[PDB]
């Protein structure tokens, strides 16, 4: 049945692919997802802020600008 | 041994074996060669066991 | 395949002394 | 790095210097010789005719067994020769030596061999099997070649022809290149 | 390439460029650096633009960051970049192999983004986006011209300029990013006031809640209203956001490390990671790019031969004009299957209508992605050249064997990536996170690369 | 010889690994003093005697 | 091509900001 | 006038009289050459693999007495060479070498 | 979660035992992420299980 599986075993390939692959990868560990939690959240508090503060201050000059 | 090998590899990966090919190496280790069964794939035993 | 095609591409490959320095790496440009 | 000499005026002086050069040193000495005391365009085109067999230097000091040839009685001598590994060594400290006056902005044309000096390096050793079951010693004999290029006032510039060549390209030098970048 | 490298010879010569340090730089002065580079781009990215008054509006500018300095923003210097490793990488645009035609490689690439600078202001310019340069004149299309210049222009130093180890990492992703993380938090605590027929009220959505927990007497509605407004900023929006950026940050570490050794030297071992967003978030980009100009597409497309079946089953259109500005919304056909829902219960109202457009969606960006790695210089082969050329090998393996092995992975990571960039991204826009599943990959792709760097530099500092 | 003893093969295997360079890192160790494995060994210059 | 020290950046994209400041500043008071 | 062909007729037997056997055929190519450099004053000659091929259609020491050449003086396309010509020689095939004159060829 | 041979002492020997077959398991696991590319955290692990592989079986002995 070409019309059959000319596309379909290309997509039961395909799935058993990915299992393939992802029985591979080097999943990140809790204790790892632990560390990139704390890292990120400082870090976004880091530039969210600071980027905020720059936004603020220049309010009461942009109120005045225009 | 050929058979201990046998016995091994079928209990840790609890697959089927249908024989063992054994060569001892210039460095002096011993290469098994573990033809598996026909309704087993290699392959997909070989990602169970991380080799690939 | 053709056994002529020894002698031509030898003939031809004995082309080159006069293209020295821009022989060109691939006749068969397609692919 | 102590040169045999110190240069008479330093700002107007460029170096250089090899040291193992596994160039015969019996040869290189009288080749040194030589060029002693030429203009560096004189020198360059001397080395480029001993290279080609149009011009011979004399060997005066080493000259056991050396041949006669017609060349050698520019010199004042009747023994000469062709060092062509020495006189390429020597080209290539003559190009090196010409980039330091370069670098430090000298007049490249005006620049003359003050001092030159051929010293022995350290043998290397191989080895040659002899008759009778005996071993005898196959021992090459490097130098050290320092020289000292001084301004003087004859200018001569570069040939044309010569400036005129394609600065060669190095594909091998090209690939640490990409390594290292 | 002829045409093309020599024709670029000229400019190079003159134009700047930054200074190699000549020794490893300090850390603690690279933070310097990068903390004075990143506040003057944030200036930017609040002063407003000189002279614009005309449109874009200028209420709107008071509020915004449109119409800042920033206006035109880093897109051109990206669009450069890619426009040219997307040429270079598909052999279309021949790249000198040199480290000196390299040299001048980069400032082409830097000279794109100039050309785009010039160019993307025009578009805006001429349209009214600004204003019409009969009003402005040469003069203020002169200013606006040289300030969106300069601002791009001094944005490229300065990228260079962290890029060549005077601060840390590059100024592009740590600009995008920065974007992000302010977005996030603004829209958190965000001292706005909305005028409203239920009176006067706060943005953000931190702010909102404390203003509006005191200001009704209806604490059960304040439940309700701040955590669920459709027209602002929520507490869940935060809550969204924030679910997704764990779930980003697990699959982040996803990447399958292969073995490979020098093979100039034993030992040294170290391993080539194939990372599961192998394409990174091109792929839906690329995706979103096409979808957006297929509804324009098809808007002016169906007012021309809507009395033919075919166009209308291809896609239909209309004029949502009931109060609000006339906002163009397909009315059925193929680019309505093409949509993503807006509100949770219209996905209810058709279930085929949605798993059509996830399926595109996701296949869509699968498929970009599967198709990208060969034209993007990332496929098996380019990859193994680049290992043969820094001399590294699988050990064990001939050259050729890498390819194989190679194969096992970088096609798979290739798709599953993009289904999983895909996937991910339709949770950002189905549960009305902030930044698109695009966003919160950059803010924590990006952060993560700064803090593996910056506990290195602990390990000493 | 291709005829080998189970034990002969064995010992020209320790033969085997031991003629290898050194590691490059053992340089760096704090009283090092070794330069280059001196007891190289070359199947033609000097022969096992077994 | 000139090759650019870090503080020519700093003082001409310092100086840069100073100038759209006197520019939005003068723009509406001489004008007012 | 650099690029110019000429027809030749060389006297191979009197440039390798008193020859040793087994260099005969080897310096006949080395006099042909020699002899390309003193008719044109191109350092770079080009034997053609066809006069290679006829020099020694009858072994290393019965080599042909005559054959007719043709040289052709032509611009080396490559820059980086430091010649600006080089010289070809094709070998021409005659029935008879009778009264064979040096002959301008004009293409 | 090291093997201290503290907390082995009272244990039953079914008990050890299945506990020495968590650590085979674990280093066999081990010696193939070795070859295969494991990262340099799961290389300085080997040690960590050998040696937990000898407590376990000093104590039971
Ligand atoms: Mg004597
Ligand atoms: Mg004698
Ligand atoms: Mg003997
Ligand atoms: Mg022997």
């Amino acid at each position: 049945m070409d019309q059959v599986m000319q596309f379909v075993e290309p997509s039961r390939q395909f799935v058993k692919d990915s299992i393939r692959l992802v029985k591979r990868c080097t999943k990140p560990d809790r204790k790892e997802f632990q560390k990139i939690a704390m890292a990120t959240a400082i870090g976004f508090a880091i530039m969210g802020f600071i980027g905020f503060f720059v936004k603020l201050i220049h309010i009461p000059i942009n109120n005045i600008i225009v | 041994n050929k058979h201990q090998i046998k016995q091994a590899v079928k209990k840790l990966y609890d697959i089927d074996v249908a024989k063992v090919n054994t060569l001892i190496r210039p460095d002096g280790e011993k290469k098994a060669y573990v033809r598996l069964a026909p309704d087993y794939d290699a392959l997909d035993v070989a990602n169970k066991i991380g080799i690939i | 395949v053709a056994k002529q095609r020894i002698r031509m591409a030898n003939e031809k490959h004995s082309k080159n002394i006069t293209q020295r320095g821009n022989v060109a790496k691939t006749s068969r440009n397609a692919p | 790095v102590r040169y045999s000499l110190d240069p008479e005026n330093p700002t107007k002086s460029c170096k250089s210097r090899g040291s193992n050069l596994r160039v015969h040193f019996k040869n290189t000495r009288e080749t040194a010789q030589a060029i002693k005391g030429m203009h560096i365009r004189k020198a360059t085109k001397y080395l480029k005719d001993v290279t080609l067999k149009k011009q011979c230097v004399p060997f005066r000091r080493y000259n056991g067994g050396v041949g006669r040839c017609a060349q050698a009685k520019q010199w004042g001598w009747t023994q000469g020769r062709w060092p062509k590994k020495s006189a390429e060594f020597l080209l290539h400290m003559l190009k090196n030596a010409e980039s330091n006056a370069e670098l430090k902005g000298l007049d490249v044309d005006s620049l003359v061999i003050e001092h030159i000096q051929v010293n022995k390096a350290p043998k290397m050793r191989r080895r040659t099997y002899r008759a009778h079951g005996r071993i005898n010693p196959y021992m090459s004999s490097p130098c050290h070649i320092e020289m000292i290029l001084t301004e003087k006032e004859q200018i001569v510039p570069k040939p044309e022809e010569e400036v005129a060549q394609k600065k060669k390209i190095s594909q091998k030098k090209l690939k640490k290149q990409k390594l290292m970048a | 390439a002829i045409k093309f490298l020599e024709v670029i010879k000229p400019f190079c010569v003159i134009l700047p460029e930054i200074q190699k340090p000549e020794r490893k730089i300090q850390f603690k002065e690279k933070v310097l650096w990068t903390a004075i580079t990143l506040f003057i781009f944030l200036v930017c990215c609040q002063i407003p633009l000189f002279g614009i008054m005309s449109s874009d509006f200028y209420w709107m500018r008071v509020i915004l960051n449109r119409g800042t300095l920033m206006e035109l923003g880093i897109s051109p210097i990206v669009t450069s970049g890619l426009i040219m490793q997307l040429l270079a990488g598909a052999k279309i645009i021949e790249v000198g192999d040199t480290p000196k035609d390299r040299a001048l490689f980069n400032g082409a690439q830097k000279l794109f983004g100039m050309i785009i600078t010039i160019g993307q202001s025009i578009v805006y310019v001429m349209t009214g986006m600004y204003g019409d340069p009969s009003e402005m004149g040469a003069g203020i299309c002169l200013l606006i011209t040289i300030q969106l210049f300069v601002a791009g222009l001094i944005v490229l130093l300065l990228d260079e300029l962290l890029q060549k180890g005077y601060g840390l990492g590059s100024g592009i992703s740590l600009f995008i990013a920065t974007n992000i993380c302010e977005t996030i938090v603004w829209k958190a605590f965000s001292p706005t006031t909305v005028n409203t027929g239920r009176g006067m009220e706060f943005e953000g959505a931190i702010i909102a809640l404390f203003h509006l927990l005191a200001t009704r007497t209806d604490k059960v509605r304040a439940l309700r209203e701040a955590f669920y407004r459709q027209n602002l900023p929520n507490l869940m929006n935060l809550i969204a956001t924030i679910f997704v950026f764990a779930v980003v940050i697990y699959f982040q570490g996803f990447r399958v490390d292969l073995p490979i050794k020098s093979a100039r030297y034993r030992g040294q071992y170290n391993t080539y990671p194939i990372k599961l967003f192998y394409t990174s978030n091109i792929p839906i980009i690329l995706q979103s790019a096409l979808v957006s100009n297929l509804y324009v597409i098809s808007q002016m497309l169906s007012a021309r031969f809507s009395g033919n079946l075919l166009v209308s089953l291809l896609g239909t259109w209309s004029d949502t004009s009931s109060g609000g500005p006339a906002r163009a919304y397909p009315v059925g056909g193929l680019c309505h299957y093409l949509s993503p829902p807006e509100s949770f219960g219209s996905v209810l109202e058709d279930p085929v209508h949605a798993v059509v457009y996830i399926v595109f969606m996701l296949g869509s960006c699968a498929f970009f992605s599967k198709t990208w790695i060969e034209v993007s210089g990332s496929s098996a082969k380019d990859v193994a050249k680049q290992l043969k050329e820094q001399q590294m090998v699988m050990r064990g393996h001939r050259e050729t064997s890498m390819v194989h092995e190679l194969n096992r992975y970088i096609p798979t990571a290739a798709a599953f990536g993009g289904l999983c960039i895909g996937a991910l991204s339709v949770l950002a826009d189905f549960l009305g996170a902030i930044g698109s599943g695009t966003g919160i990959l950059l803010a924590v792709t990006i952060i993560y690369q700064y803090f593996e760097i910056f506990v290195k530099e602990q390990s000493e500092v | 010889s291709s005829h080998k003893t189970f034990r002969i093969k064995r010992f020209l295997a320790k033969k085997q690994k031991q003629n290898r360079p050194i590691p490059q890192w053992i340089w760096m160790k704090t009283g090092n003093k070794i330069r280059y494995n001196s007891k190289r060994r070359h199947w033609r210059r000097t022969k096992l005697g077994l | 091509g000139l090759k650019v020290g870090p503080v020519p950046v700093l003082v001409m994209s310092l100086l840069f900001i100073a100038s759209v400041f006197m520019l939005h500043i003068w723009g509406k008071y001489t004008r007012s | 006038n650099e690029v110019v062909t000429r027809e030749y007729t060389i006297n191979i037997h009197k440039r390798i009289h008193g020859v040793g056997f087994k260099k005969r055929a080897p310096r006949a190519l080395k006099e042909i050459r020699k002899f390309a450099m003193k008719e044109m004053g191109t350092p770079d000659v080009r034997i053609d693999t066809r006069l290679n091929k006829a020099v020694w259609a009858k072994g290393i020491r019965n080599v042909p007495y005559r054959i007719r050449v043709r040289l052709s003086r032509k611009r080396n396309e490559d820059e980086d060479s430091p010649n600006k010509l080089y010289t070809l020689v094709t070998y021409v095939p005659v029935t008879t070498f009778k009264n064979l004159q040096t002959v301008n060829v004009d293409e | 979660a090291k093997i201290k041979a503290r907390d082995l002492r009272g244990k039953k020997k079914e008990e050890l035992l299945k506990q020495l077959d968590d650590l085979k398991v674990e280093l066999s696991q081990l010696r193939v992420a070795k070859v295969t590319g494991g990262a340099a955290s799961k290389l300085s692990k080997i040690r960590v299980v050998r040696k937990s592989i000898a407590r376990v079986l000093t104590v039971i002995n």
